[PDB]
């Protein structure tokens, strides 16, 4: 409707004249090119614009249009299993339409399918009086998944015509009468990336996640609606344990965000999570999966904007009752983009020179993050559950971006690479990792579980801390020259180090390990200690118990991989009870 | 008068003209052209030109087409005495969902600072119920005693433990608590509201909750609306009023992100340079006043640094405060709730607040020689790590058994037990 | 044509031209000063009818009043071709060999385009170098990036020669293609360099794009774009498999810093710039292989091994953006090890990519990884002499001793101008894994 014209172009900024009908935040096209921008500034008429793409070879005179509305996502189907860029661009459509292998300057694309036909089919009656997030009917779109079309938020009134059949999500599927006149529902909403979606309420995150993986799940829980940081050295096995994570949690969609990767290991996402299966049906984990991709070498913007876009479509699905599970691999690349971008723009820096803003904005993405009730009369509830890389340059934890994001999330898995070294997998670091939920799983555990599961995990980690400092004094002087209690310590700590932390991942049964399981197997580990320390008390001589007992030490060895639908380990304890009897 | 004037936008920053009757620090209503109302504050004011800076920033804003209205007074509170009991924001707008408000005045939360010979002095006790602080770090009515903690080593725990069994010994006359969230997480705040609805405590509290992800504007206004609520409470109703705030580490941070938008000069560590006159500004709010019956007291929560400086430096705080209260991580390890290193927690103020006619009379000499036990049960085990089995063992044999004790039962009260000062007393005696 | 006698000012090397129309962000400009000399610069921002532009070497000597300005219509760009093999041209890609001009296809910009992240493919097979310390433990992927970290003076340069020297493809290479990159480099080593590319022949490969020490530092920041401009031309427009060495890209880092310098800039750490670590991954992205093509870009960026304990933002911003380190010490250059690398620290994190059958013999994978345990603690073994002599644990760790100092001799030491074949490198490897018993190796055969 307004066409400004470009005064200066000065790096990653232009001006533009005439375009005082735009406002702040509005997306828009610039020059011949129509390159996509940012309003950021207005002074009377003229209008700074953060430019997205490279701006070589574009000049003053040259035209500029704002697209009237913020950066936004497309919601609705057509989404689950695609592959986007930062701003919501289709990478697959992107190549057709362009006859390309690279991404071209300034090239425009839906996010979504406009022409795939859907099957809608309606499930509220005719004339029935609804508001934002009631669901009006139902796509279903993937093989897994199923899209809930829900009102938009802004509408209020009685829904008026409703009619199932086969549409784009530009068909009008419905027709609502509001105060404000008669407004026409498509299958699509959209929403701007940095705004977050409304809820009815905030809830606690107290239910724990079954993520399969004995170590998180027993000593560093998150729960639905948690969030956890994940420290990544090279060489640390963090690519599976996040495909172990993305395949075995209880969640029903999972969001994979770029954030500005090498493209190689971009391409190894690419390539490997079609390739993991779902347990439940079988299908390619890609059917349950969003994926949002970014190289280190695309504009800086779009590396930025990542992880809103990602949230944002991670509410989408929140919004509809489902768990979701984001994960930013890693967002330390999302800071990065975010200081050069404060920096270019000669701002007042902070820290390390991240801008001074770095810690509001990483709180305004993790509390976007939790457990709520959404919208609609069902109050139906939702969580969203973030699992972000941070994997700093300087090996040192210690720096802004992961300070800054330990004091808003409250589980920490520190994967170490001497662990890795050491052959132990998931290489997650026991004594400093952390989770601020244990307190709370232990007393969800418990109720479900009936038994003195939480007790059993402090006691877990009691001898685990000790035998750190136990292992401490035996560099000093050697494990001779130690009491015969402290080695019973040191090697019932081993059991848990061997047969309870350390899982193939790429075991049919080791895979994954159920409540039931974890709790049978740290069970009989404490067992030994419980009645080896019993005979310790009568006398008997450790070394003679560690004779005794070789055979079931061995069983407890493999008891990690006794099949899920047999359960054999319980018979153990019995054992272990008669055989240090019979050593007296 | 609406100005349909807007002729600026640069980030959070507005440039209003030909306005007249403008004046530093007053409120603003920006009237969006698609009717959202965002609420302002002036930060400079020129002839007939007017900056001002929107709190919800200004996203989505057509300057040709908007408009702001100028309210005509700075940020207030509207007080009452039926603000106890109540939740509200870090603005002082209701959180509860509950009964409206009708203000009897409102108050410019900057406040007035007291003549200092109008000021009384601190004097009398208050049972925190920790024996920690009771006994060795004295916590004093008008008092400034902070805490200082690492993240998620129970030092909110111990926050929400003083606010829950603090008294004082008469208890004729009540004792208010308001408590400040400063920018932490919704979960963090659900810990301290819910909590605070279980056991009965909020019946005599007032609550200011600015979130992690609140505007960093509104988080500046959060403290000075506790201490206005306070004073009033105080100095017009007569009540003995307890202060807690949480993280005072996010107001410093929210002072330099702050700074920062406003292309201020930055001072030491890119902090704002006047973090002593805002922070003193603050934790000076507390006190008695002579011929008046009520008072204020302050306990500001930090986080502890624990690394390269770059952090709210405590030497401020520490230099305006009358204390410090140490929690560190290695006690909370050891199962120690409240994790309080006695060593070098302080209180300088102890001394005419316990006394004959205050507290029982051993507590003072079982203090300062209480320390002692400490003092050398530590200086032996934990210095000779290396030389630990013989070195100052056949003597000195029951100063480490003693030391672990005081540790393991006398500081590690439990985050849910209240240990009135006596019974605190006759536990030191036993440990002795 | 705009030609333009409108020079407002000069400050350093810059320039302002007003009264402009047409100008574009980055376009290259042409100053013909009042002498008849001409320079060429580029825009640096443009407003209204002014532009600010930077001359390449400098304004000393301009008199505005009497100078023109042109704007030539188009940023940095490589004019390519096929008859660029043979060739060696200066850091701007103007013919240095006083050969024939060559008449280009296209015209490029050097800045490339990013790759489609779907549409790229990963790494997967293999190179030969013909040097075994490598082929073998340290594998050379095509797509790889390898950089090489060694001291002034120990051989390094030489390493760079033979691997583009030796360099090839067993299966049906289209034509294994050198693009090598000098960086700042001095007279002396990069003479040393065009000299062993045409004793050897290796120049009838090779494309050469020469930047010196006493070059301009803007045009030192536009020699590795070229460079890859050209192969990235080769590999994906000419079928052809690229290898491209850049020697001391420490000397961009400062380059880049000088040029922030120059240009009123905000300091990073140490004064390197604010996007430091953005254009060295704009250069390192650039390799790899691209879905549905033939050819494929295989970098080895070649630096110096810092001194300082704190690492400059030079090595780490390189750290994570490469899929590997390769080093020198010249405790083995003087040890007589010719090619001084310590395979200890060595990793390349796709070696996998680059073994097994068809792509080499299949033992490759199995008899590495008995070597790297083998000399670690045979090096144990030689350190473990630390006054405890040979009567110290004589049997089991002595007879490794002998295993890690013959992986030496001859295994590393090679010859800085001996190709040995992958299936010579593997059979000389079980050779040196005879030394030791058959029991020590839990590997069965």
């Amino acid at each position: 409707m307004q066409i400004g014209k470009i005064i200066k172009v000065s790096g990653p900024l232009v001006m533009a004249e005439n375009m005082s009908e735009a406002s702040i935040q509005d997306m828009c096209l610039v020059g011949d090119l129509g390159v996509i921008g940012e309003i950021i500034e207005m002074r009377q008429d003229v209008a700074s614009i953060q430019v997205y793409e490279e701006t070589s070879g574009i000049g003053p005179g040259e035209p500029v249009r704002s697209t009237g509305e913020a950066l936004s996502v497309e919601l609705g189907p057509g989404i689950i299993s695609q592959m986007f860029d930062g701003i919501q661009r289709p990478l697959d459509t992107f190549m057709e339409v362009t006859q390309s292998n690279f991404l071209g300057r300034g090239v425009q694309l839906p996010a979504l399918d406009h022409e795939k036909q859907w099957w809608f089919e309606a499930t509220i009656e005719e004339g029935t009086e609804v508001s934002a997030g009631d669901i009006i009917g139902y796509v279903d779109e993937t093989k897994i998944i199923q899209h809930k079309i829900m009102v938009p938020n802004g509408i209020k009134g009685t829904v008026q015509k409703i009619e199932s059949g086969s549409f784009t999500i530009d068909d009008p599927i419905c027709v609502i009468e509001t105060e404000q006149g008669l407004k026409e529902l498509t299958m699509m909403q959209k929403w701007p990336v940095r705004r977050g979606r409304p809820i009815k309420q905030k809830l606690n995150p107290d239910v724990p996640m079954i993520t399969g993986q004995r170590v998180i799940d027993t000593f560093f829980p998150v729960t639905k609606g948690g969030a956890a940081a994940v420290p990544g050295p090279f060489g640390a096995g963090k690519t599976v344990v996040q495909h172990q994570i993305a395949k075995w949690s209880d969640v029903d969609l999972v969001v994979y965000v770029g954030c500005g990767e090498r493209g190689n290991e971009m391409t190894d996402v690419v390539n490997e999570f079609p390739e993991l299966i779902d347990p439940n049906t079988g299908e390619s984990l890609m059917e349950r999966t969003v994926l949002i991709a970014n190289t280190s070498n695309m504009p800086v913007a779009a590396r930025e904007a990542s992880i809103y876009t990602g949230i944002t479509i991670a509410e989408y699905f929140r919004d509809m009752g489902y768990d979701v599970a984001i994960m930013a691999d890693s967002t330390s690349r999302w800071a990065e983009a975010l200081r050069e971008m404060s920096g270019r723009l000669e701002e007042m820096p902070g820290d390390e020179g991240y801008p001074a803003y770095l810690g509001s904005r990483l709180a305004e993405y993790y509390e976007r993050s939790g457990r709520v009730i959404a919208l609609g009369s069902d109050q139906r509830e939702g969580s969203i559950t973030a699992i972000s890389a941070v994997s700093p340059s300087g090996g040192d934890i210690s720096e802004p971006v992961t300070q800054n994001t330990l004091r808003v999330v409250k589980v920490f898995w520190g994967l170490d690479s001497s662990l890795a070294q050491k052959r132990h997998f998931p290489s997650i670091n026991w004594i400093q990792s952390y989770s601020l939920y244990s307190t709370e799983v232990g007393r969800y555990m418990d109720q479900i579980l009936q038994q003195d599961w939480s007790d059993m995990v402090t006691e877990g980690m009691r001898i685990l801390q000790e035998e750190e400092q136990l292992n401490e004094i035996v560099r000093l002087v050697g494990i001779d020259s130690l009491s015969d209690n402290d080695r019973l310590t040191l090697e019932v700590a081993k059991s848990i180090r061997e047969d309870y932390l350390q899982q193939n991942a790429f075991d049919d049964v080791d895979t994954f390990t159920s409540r039931e399981k974890q709790f049978n197997m740290l069970k009989v580990i404490l067992t030994f200690g419980k009645e080896a320390r019993k005979a310790l008390s009568l006398g008997a001589y450790f070394n003679e118990i560690m004779e005794g007992t070789v055979a079931v030490r061995e069983r407890i060895s493999r008891s990690k991989y006794i099949p899920e639908e047999e359960l054999a380990k319980i018979s153990s304890i019995n054992e272990e009870i008669k055989e240090t009897i019979q050593l007296i | 008068k609406e100005y349909r004037t807007i002729k600026e936008v640069v980030g959070p920053l507005m440039a209003v003209e030909k306005v007249s009757g403008v004046k530093y620090e007053e409120l603003i209503e920006v009237r969006m052209q698609n009717g959202e109302i965002r609420r302002g504050q002036v930060l400079e004011v020129q002839e007939d030109k007017a900056m001002v800076q929107i709190f919800e920033g200004t996203s989505g804003i057509n300057l040709k087409n908007s408009s702001v209205r100028f309210l005509g007074h700075p940020l207030q509170l509207g007080v009452s005495e039926d603000m106890i009991g109540r939740v509200f924001d870090g603005l002082g707008r209701p959180k509860d969902n509950g009964p409206e408000i009708l203000p009897e005045k409102y108050l410019d939360i900057n406040g007035e600072v007291i003549n200092p010979i109008a000021r009384d002095y601190p004097d009398e006790f208050i049972q925190t119920g920790i024996s920690a602080i009771d006994h060795l770090n004295t916590l004093v009515r008008g008092q400034k005693l902070p805490v200082f903690g690492p993240p998620g080593a129970g030092k909110s725990a111990l926050a929400a433990q003083i606010a829950r069994q603090a008294t004082v010994l008469d208890s004729s006359d009540d004792f208010a608590v308001v408590f400040a969230a400063i920018g932490i997480t919704f979960e963090e705040a659900e810990f301290f509201m819910e909590d605070f609805r279980q056991t009965g405590a909020i019946d005599r509290s007032v609550m200011f909750m600015n979130l992690a992800n609140d505007p960093a504007i509104e988080r500046i206004a959060t403290p000075r609306m506790a201490l206005t609520a306070a004073e009033y409470l105080a100095y017009e109703k007569g009540m003995h009023v307890l202060v807690i705030m949480e993280d005072m580490t996010n107001y410093a941070e929210a002072l330099r992100e702050i700074s920062a938008a406003r292309r201020e000069v930055p001072g030491r560590r890119g902090y704002p340079g006047y973090l002593y006159t805002n922070l003193a500004t603050l934790f000076e709010r507390a006190g008695r006043i002579r011929g008046l019956k009520g008072s204020v007291t302050q306990i500001p929560i930090l986080t502890m640094p624990e690394d390269d400086k770059t952090h709210p430096i405590p030497d401020l705080t520490g230099y305006i405060t009358e204390g410090q209260i140490i929690l560190t991580r290695e006690l909370y390890k050891s199962g120690i709730s409240p994790p309080i290193d006695v060593l070098p927690s302080l209180s300088r103020l102890k001394d005419k607040g316990t006394g004959a006619g205050k507290t029982r009379e051993d507590h003072a000499a079982t203090m300062n020689q209480l320390f002692a036990a400490y003092a050398q049960g530590k200086q032996a085990k934990e210095l000779a790590v290396v030389l630990g089995e013989s070195a100052l063992s056949d003597i000195d044999k029951i100063y480490a058994k003693f030391a672990e004790r005081f540790e393991n039962e006398y500081v590690n009260q439990g985050f849910y037990t209240n240990r009135t000062i006596t019974e605190t007393l006759d536990l030191g005696w036993e440990l002795l």
